[PDB]
């Protein structure tokens, strides 16, 4: 829908407060946290897969973060 | 919530007379939105003081305003016959409204 | 005094040979200009107006369907046809349903079916556009006269406002008593209104990117359309439901107003009811102070007694404003005002309301001055009855340096490559810095457009780690700088 | 927005068709495609970052895919 | 200032993606799901035998 | 049969009776009588204050904005106990009848 | 800080950290106490009544 | 409780006596001593744990003192 393309990285930004800037700043992270709490099973699998794939600990953490961030949103 | 002023006041000509406007922490004890209005009989109020002490361009310099805590005071130094009128105190309150004093009648005699 | 009491104040000090200075003006901000022989002025962008908007697209946020019709065809007979498929005010869909003897068909297969309904818009959001030549920036220039407009409106002074348009980008203010000031503005560079739409939706208007506006998934009209009836993406506002294979149906998708509000996050809200007013953005102007003169510099010291009628207060910027009344002789006199030390051996602070003078005896004048950090004494008047005021400024010089570096960086974050013009007096270092910022910002905006602040922070962390774990020092330092700048911009991006 | 928390993975699906299955089956992939087209610059830099971080092409490709899928999402 | 932030009917319609529609207009009827039954053929006798 | 309402969501509201209260810097929070009522949505924030707007100080004054929240459309969500779950089945033999 | 005919000169941040129900400095009604839960306790001993 | 956060260590002290300085100077020491007396069992465990986390008598004595001081405080 329109809500899925929320006019964020378009430049055009100034000192004046934008629309819904207090909430949209953290609502995405709040949503991801709620999803991870409501679906513990997938997060464990994501950690296991990232550990398997990531050679170093940097790669593993990056892959795990990307997986857990894209799992709910890709929905 | 009306600002409290003495019902009446009298002062001999050429003297100095003071008027009090006691309010709450919101109207006259919290903000400098204190204004004094002089109303001659049958006429609209005339802004005598504003911002506690500042007086309008045409307003004489004999009129001085002071504020202490929840009380704002108006003083007249010349006490001319033309000064005998009814004086109202107003303040812009914290809730966005205007409150007026009960008005004091100043008499020279 | 207009520019005092605003937390986004900027102090621009110094004009170059030619008596001009480059100042960027922002809407929420204010600029106080201090020059040596010139008076102190306050500049505020108080209004941007776009006139004669032209609609380029009218989106539908709420529709309805009225005249549903269905055509059905037996298997192997091809897809059916409805006469209303040719109709552009109808939304249609082709599906397949199970067919057989029970359906009066006789072949037992998947018979194509078509269902159509009339799409009618009940609510739309305009997408007006404005030509860059139709903008008009209103600016108020107020000098630090230390006086007030006075309530007696028979004479109204101290209120010079200048309108700046792309056609007339050079204008002079005639500040009474101070000569005249010339502003050489460049409205054509403040905002690219050829890539912006004035999005108006139910008595609320936003300023949005034009490609974003044209990418919205809602049905739209061309803009010149005066009867609807040719909505383009009608399928985005309807759903065709074929549960199992019995029937096909079509229903609308409810008001999209709230989904639009969610989509508009990060778009600056404007006003479009009584004209198109944009209280957002900046203006780059050149200040011509050559014909700008201090008022009353031929006057003499007062040599009288002053009384403080407004007690000394500290503004949000480290300066102090006081209001004194003169009670003496020689009404048009310079006010003796010094910020000394306790013994009065050294001059510690510089006043901001430069050349404070008394024009009328019964006329208070309020002085703004910048004291030093720590103990300082404000001296007003001369030996007989001279009033000595004490003051303590709580900050630190290192703290002020840190705050100014932070303010400059924040200005760069908002006015990227235009922050080099905010106080620029020409010069070669400023030009080189601005050119480097332009070249770097081109790449940065290309590589970071359409990315949320969380993604910016993630990418900054990744780049910083990559630079840290780099064998080459030349690459490591550059990567670490890029990562830290990315982290900063992500931490201070949403506005 | 509620629109960011759809009812997709709730595990109640039957043989009956769902609310917007036809429409919403490819909406996210379409959004990712459109975003990647409109913002090529982030695509190149994401590819560079994935190539650097990923020691093996599997890790690099996975990282690039996840970055590209998550960038429009938070956006 | 405070604004009421629009109407969320369409946002909910988008949120309900992946949820099967039902009929609660009159009766709360459901036309989705299954039902496992055990069939008893004991008393079934062919007609026309 | 006989579903029980578990929760009513608001999908379309309206705000009315908006009011605001301000206080000078360092003097605390402003007070609004409507803050007591839960039909009013309220928020505290800071504005620039100074001589210009009637304060003796030049800091960030606290401000509270309160508006009345009224709901116009609902998204009621009901629940059913598995006991009131009438299923309907149709058994048709292969009788061979014409229709 | 003054409390029942005795006054103290306290730290401002400490005073604003006090875990008691409070009213704003300018509150006329006197009834909209903020953190009332610091001065009441709720009892559900056996999960029978509260 | 408000009594659990006294106006102590605030840097506002003068020559004049504070509210309950004389009385409250040694209240904490008295309380810790009484707790140690009433609960000798925990003190022995704390000493054993401090000795186990040792390698230095300064470390052991400091850890034991901290544990004994925090046992009543945590309450
Ligand atoms: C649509 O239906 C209405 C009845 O509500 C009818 O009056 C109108 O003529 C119809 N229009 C069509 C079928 O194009
Ligand atoms: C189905 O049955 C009804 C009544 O038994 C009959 O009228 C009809 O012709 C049959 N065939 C259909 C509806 O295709
Ligand atoms: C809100 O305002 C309306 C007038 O529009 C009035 O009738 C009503 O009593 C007000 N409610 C409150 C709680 O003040």
């Amino acid at each position: 829908s329109v809500a899925l393309v929320p006019h964020v990285g378009m430049g055009l930004e100034t000192r004046t407060e934008t629309w819904m800037s207090s909430e949209g700043a953290w609502k995405h992270a709040q949503r991801i946290e709620t999803w991870v709490l409501r679906h513990p099973g997938f997060t464990i699998m994501a950690a296991i897969l990232a550990y398997t794939i990531g050679t170093t600990y940097f790669q593993r953490v990056l892959i795990f973060i990307l997986l857990t961030a894209v799992a709910p949103s890709m929905t | 919530s009306a600002l409290t002023q003495p019902a009446s006041v009298s002062g001999s000509p050429g003297q100095s007379i003071t008027i009090s406007c006691t309010g709450t922490s919101s109207d006259v004890g919290g903000f400098n939105y204190v204004s004094w209005f002089q109303q001659h009989p049958g006429k609209a109020p005339k802004l005598m003081l504003y911002d506690v002490t500042s007086r309008p361009s045409g307003v004489s310099s004999r009129f001085s305003g002071s504020k202490s805590g929840n009380t704002a005071s108006l003083t007249i130094s010349g006490l001319q016959a033309e000064d005998e009128a009814d004086y109202y105190c107003s303040s812009h309150t914290s809730r966005g409204t205007w409150v007026f004093g009960g008005g004091t009648k100043l008499t020279v005699l | 005094m207009r520019c005092i009491g605003i937390s986004n104040r900027d102090f621009v000090e110094g004009v170059s040979g030619g008596s001009w200075v480059d100042i960027v003006l922002e809407h929420g901000s204010c600029v106080t200009t201090m020059a040596k022989n010139k008076p102190t002025l306050d500049f505020e962008l108080i209004k941007t107006e776009a006139k004669h908007p032209a609609t380029l697209r009218k989106y539908c946020i709420e529709a309805k369907l009225t005249n549903t019709t269905t055509a059905s065809r037996c298997p192997t007979q091809g897809e059916p046809s409805l006469n209303e498929e040719q109709d552009k005010r109808f939304v249609c869909k082709h599906s397949m349903v199970d067919r057989g003897w029970g359906n009066g068909c006789g072949l037992f297969g998947k018979g194509g079916i078509v269902t159509c309904a009339m799409f009618t818009c009940k609510k739309n959001m305009e997408g007006k556009i404005v030509q860059p030549e139709n903008l008009e920036y209103t600016i108020v220039i107020t000098p630090h006269s230390g006086e007030e407009n006075a309530v007696g409106n028979d004479t109204g002074k101290h209120g010079k406002e200048i309108k700046v348009t792309p056609q007339s980008s050079i204008t002079e203010a005639e500040l009474t008593g101070y000569g005249t000031v010339t502003m050489e503005c460049s409205p054509r560079t403040g905002l690219d209104f050829n890539e912006m739409v004035l999005l108006q939706m139910e008595n609320k208007a936003w300023l949005v990117h034009r490609q974003w506006f044209l990418d919205l998934p809602l049905p739209w009209l061309p803009g010149a359309d005066t009867q609807g009836s040719n909505w383009i993406q009608k399928e985005t506002l309807v759903t065709f439901k074929n549960p199992h294979a019995k029937k096909q149906d079509v229903v609308v998708l409810g008001s999209q107003e709230g989904a639009m509000h969610t989509a508009l996050t990060g778009a600056t809200e404007i006003q479009m009811s009584s004209g198109n007013l944009l209280f957002t953005g900046h203006l780059k102007c050149r200040l011509r102070m050559d014909k700008l003169q201090l008022k009353g510099m031929s006057y003499s010291m007062c040599t009288g007694k002053f009384k403080v009628v407004k007690e000394i207060a500290e503004t949000q910027h480290g300066t102090i404003v006081i209001r004194v009344q003169y009670e003496g002789d020689g009404s048009p006199c310079k006010i003796p005002f010094e910020i000394m030390d306790l013994e009065k051996r050294h001059v510690l602070g510089r006043l901001i309301t430069v050349n404070p003078i008394v024009t009328e005896k019964d006329s208070p004048v309020n002085i703004e001055a910048e004291p030093p950090f720590g103990d300082s004494y404000i001296i007003i008047g001369v030996e007989p009855g001279q009033l000595k005021l004490s003051w303590f400024k709580k900050g630190s010089s290192i703290g002020q340096m840190f705050e100014t570096t932070m303010r400059g960086a924040k200005r760069m974050a908002i006015l990227g490559d235009t922050a080099w013009d905010f106080g620029s007096l020409g010069g070669v270092f400023t030009s080189i810095g601005k050119a480097l910022h332009q070249v770097f910002g081109a790449i940065y905006g290309a590589a970071f457009s359409g990315v949320s602040w969380t993604m910016k922070i993630l990418i900054g962390v990744v780049i910083t780690w990559i630079g840290m774990n780099s064998r080459s020092t030349s690459l490591s330092v550059s990567l670490v700088l890029v990562g830290v700048v990315t982290l900063y911009l992500g931490v201070m991006v949403q506005a």
